[PDB]
């Protein structure tokens, strides 16, 4: 989304589009950290709970 | 009544030396190892990520 057509000025578009996906983490020892197929980190270990 | 060893001996027999071959042991050896093979890239993905 962007804003309408007004001459001659500045105008601000939001846009938020929710997002889900099903990736496949990874870890390795200690399994203190994982990572995500995105290539985003995760400092928590998988297994971590109450 | 002499001994036996009084009088020189000579072998008849064609001597036939056989020398089994020694037991050896092969130790490992590898010119890289795989974590050194992996330190030879400059820069590293996951940790310059992490
Ligand atoms: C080995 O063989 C040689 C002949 O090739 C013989 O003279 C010798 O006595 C043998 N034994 C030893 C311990 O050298």
């Amino acid at each position: 989304y962007n804003p309408s057509r007004v001459e001659a000025f500045h105008r601000y578009g939001t846009t938020v589009n929710c997002i889900v996906e099903e990736v496949d983490a990874r870890s390795v020892y200690p399994y203190d950290e994982f990572v995500l197929a995105t290539g985003d980190f995760v400092y928590m270990s998988p297994f971590y709970g109450y | 009544q002499l001994s036996r060893a009084d009088i020189t001996t000579v072998s008849t027999f064609i001597d036939l030396n056989i020398t089994m071959l020694e037991d050896h042991e092969f130790v490992p050896l590898e010119v890289y190892t795989r974590h050194e093979i992996k330190d030879s890239g400059l820069l590293d993905y996951t940790e310059v990520q992490r």
